[PDB]
RNA sequence: CUUGAGUCUCGUAGAGGGGGGUAGAAUUCCAGGUGUAGCGGUGAAAUGCGUAGAGAUCUGGAGGAAUACCGGUGGCGAAGGCGGCCCCCUGGACGAAGACUGACGCUCAGGUGCGAAAGCGUGGGGAGCAAACAGGAUUAGAUACCCUGGUAGUCCACGCCGUAAACGAUGUCGACUUGGAGGUUGUGCCGGCGUGGCUUCCGGAGCUAACGCGUUAAGUCGACCGCCUGGGGAGUACGGCCGCAAGGUUAAAACUCAAAUGAAUUGACGGGGGCCCGCACAAGCGGUGGAGCAUGUGGUUUAAUUCGAUGCAACGCGA
């Protein structure tokens, strides 16, 4: 468990952290659930919606097959 | 059955080789309790079966069934109205009653004279693989190939 | 007649039949086999077994261009996904990759359920 | 899932990580999922009875180790 | 007058709405490469596609539609509904500290607006799916289920339609009345202690025909509105209104029955589940059904062919 985001303080994830970010997806690139993680729903919205911005800026994969 | 509450039951050998194998084949062969009939028979084409490949009483025998004995075989299973032949290995002492069955089968349909003379031509050709007892080990045996791809439940 | 010896075997492992193709590292076919091919029918060509036939003829039918080393690649939902690999590593293949790359829509409808 | 087979390593360990890759992403579960039109009725009426059942596993399972069978 | 109602200041969450843009996966099609005999589909097949080179694999392109994972008995909305990411325009809710107005409130027949999907009109678009339709099966038949195709439609703009198991089968507003476990979103203080909003489950008193509801009541009350009066005929006919139509809405009677109904109980049954058993299957041996004869029965005949048993459980049975 142990939602990292509020231990840390953190207010946006900033997409533009990819290092944090590929903490949260899978060897497909598939985002991990929050049941397995243990991050708060309020986190995972905003985790969600920031590997969607960096998967178009071609900073995160879709995919493993692309 | 559904219980499992069967022992096997003891089978004297033979009057003459002392030979458990070959008392289950009289048995085999006997008809309507004439137990004594059927060990003429039995034994008479032995002493054919012998002089006739110069081997021996009993190995002359077993040469017959090594050639008759199945390996694999199949059982119906019914899945989706269509049936599924699945081939199963055939355990050691079945191996031994399939071709022992196929074999008395076999000479009972035979144009020879007398059933130790049925007997004595049917053990013959199973030696060298040109009997029709042989001919269904075959017959099992490509089925069971055939199905091959079915090998589970 | 072409020796290559790095090869790509892709696996269309599908509910209804396996189709094994052997390529070259840049998508162009050598060989291919199917279960449907390999003499069986019906509810036999659905079978692990059909597609472990099938990959072995395809081993059988590529021999003649050498090659070593191969990448498998694993695509559809059948029965044959994983026996199809086997028989390529039994045949005498350096298996280097096993890759799923079955499609996945992130699409089209899908057609109606069947009321059977 | 992509696997690449390591040196000093044999087939069956490989293929079987090789087991473990796909059904972490269970490629073969959506492919299911995906092969018939399932409706928005059907799909809302699916998960909110798995949610049932597994609220309701979780009363029985709780209930029981209160109760002695012998 | 300030407690109901509302205004202002700061912020929070959100698939709330409308307009535009863009991304990646996949399907399909178009062109080309490699390559060879099948593919596809089913319970099984065939229709179908393929030696005019398919299917598989790879490269490039076109196009449309929907947004995997996140994703959650999670969120937002009056309801219908709303799901990639970004921008623009915009609605509501909520919280904390006050300030402000001063009963400005609640409910609402008629009226007005919104209202899934299907459908309709006009103009576009059209990948996938798919009413109708065609063929192949299945079958006693099969105008179906299954398979191969496939047109309206599904998509967009504008306008109509105005109905749904439009359901929580539960009108809206307000007050009060034990608990527990959660989820979601604020917030004060020092992981802990509070305080709010929304939401899920279990349950107490009480209520209920019962099932169940149970601070989000189906409990205790108040305000207003809508509706019911046995089943069928019938939400039908006629009339009016509305609609391009399809039809919607308002809404009978003759006649007919003595019930129709709700909940729960005991069985029985299920081509429901689970667990067991039996010459029940399976594994085997010998039979019957064919022949001749014995014997019983049926039918027919006869003056009479005595009467009785006549699915298993009558028929070498009373005898
Ligand atoms: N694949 C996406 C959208 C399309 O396809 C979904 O399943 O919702
Ligand atoms: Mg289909
Ligand atoms: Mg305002
Ligand atoms: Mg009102
Ligand atoms: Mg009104
Ligand atoms: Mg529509
Ligand atoms: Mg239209
Ligand atoms: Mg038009
Ligand atoms: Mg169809
Ligand atoms: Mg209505
Ligand atoms: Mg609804
Ligand atoms: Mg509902
Ligand atoms: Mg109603
Ligand atoms: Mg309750
Ligand atoms: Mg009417
Ligand atoms: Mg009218
Ligand atoms: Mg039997
Ligand atoms: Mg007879
Ligand atoms: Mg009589
Ligand atoms: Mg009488
Ligand atoms: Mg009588």
């Amino acid at each position: 468990k142990f939602c990292r985001f509020t231990a840390e303080g953190v207010q946006e994830i900033d997409y533009k952290d990819i290092a944090t970010l590929k903490n949260y997806i899978t060897e497909s690139g598939k985002i991990v659930p929050s049941r397995i993680t243990g991050t708060r729903a309020k986190y995972q919205r905003q985790l969600a919606r920031a590997i969607k911005r960096a998967r178009y800026l071609s900073l995160l994969p879709y995919t493993d097959r692309h | 059955p559904r219980r499992r509450v069967i022992g096997q039951r003891k089978i004297l050998p033979d009057p003459k080789f002392g030979s458990e194998l070959l008392a289950k084949f009289v048995n085999i062969l006997m008809v309507d309790g004439k137990k004594s009939t059927a060990e003429s028979i039995v034994y008479s084409a032995l002493e054919t079966l012998a002089q006739r490949s110069g081997k021996s009483e009993l190995e002359a025998f077993e040469v017959a069934l090594e050639n008759v004995r199945p390996t694999v075989e199949v059982k119906s299973r019914r899945v989706g109205g269509s049936t599924y032949q699945v081939p199963v290995e055939v355990r050691p002492v079945r191996r031994n009653a399939l071709a022992m069955r196929w074999i008395v089968e076999a000479a009972r349909k035979r144009g020879d004279k007398s059933m130790a003379l049925r007997l004595a031509n049917e053990l013959s050709d199973a030696a060298e693989n040109k009997g029709t007892a042989v001919k269904k080990r075959e017959d099992v045996h490509r089925m069971a190939e055939a199905n091959k791809a079915f090998a589970h439940y | 007649r072409k020796q290559v010896s790095d090869g790509v075997a892709h696996i269309h492992a599908s509910f209804n039949n396996t189709i094994v193709t052997i390529t070259d590292r840049q998508g162009n076919a050598l060989g291919w086999a199917t279960a449907g091919g390999s003499g069986f029918r019906g509810s036999r060509k659905s079978t692990p077994f059909a597609a472990q036939v099938a990959a072995e003829r395809c081993a059988d039918a590529v021999k003649e261009y050498g090659i070593k080393n191969l990448e498998v690649m694993v695509k559809g939902p059948g029965p044959g996904r994983e026996s199809t690999i086997r028989a390529l590593n039994a045949a005498g293949f350096r298996i280097t990759n096993i890759t799923d790359v079955t499609p996945i829509p992130h699409g089209c409808r899908p057609p109606k359920k069947r009321r059977v | 899932p992509v696997i690449k087979v390591r040196e000093n390593e044999p087939f069956d360990v490989a293929l079987r990580r090789f087991k473990r890759s796909c059904e972490k992403a269970g490629v073969l579960a959506e492919v299911r999922r995906r092969e018939f039109y399932e409706k928005p009725t059907t799909e809302r009426k699916r998960a909110k009875a798995s949610a049932v059942k597994r609220h309701a596993k979780k009363l029985a399972r709780e209930n029981a180790r209160r109760t002695r069978l012998y």
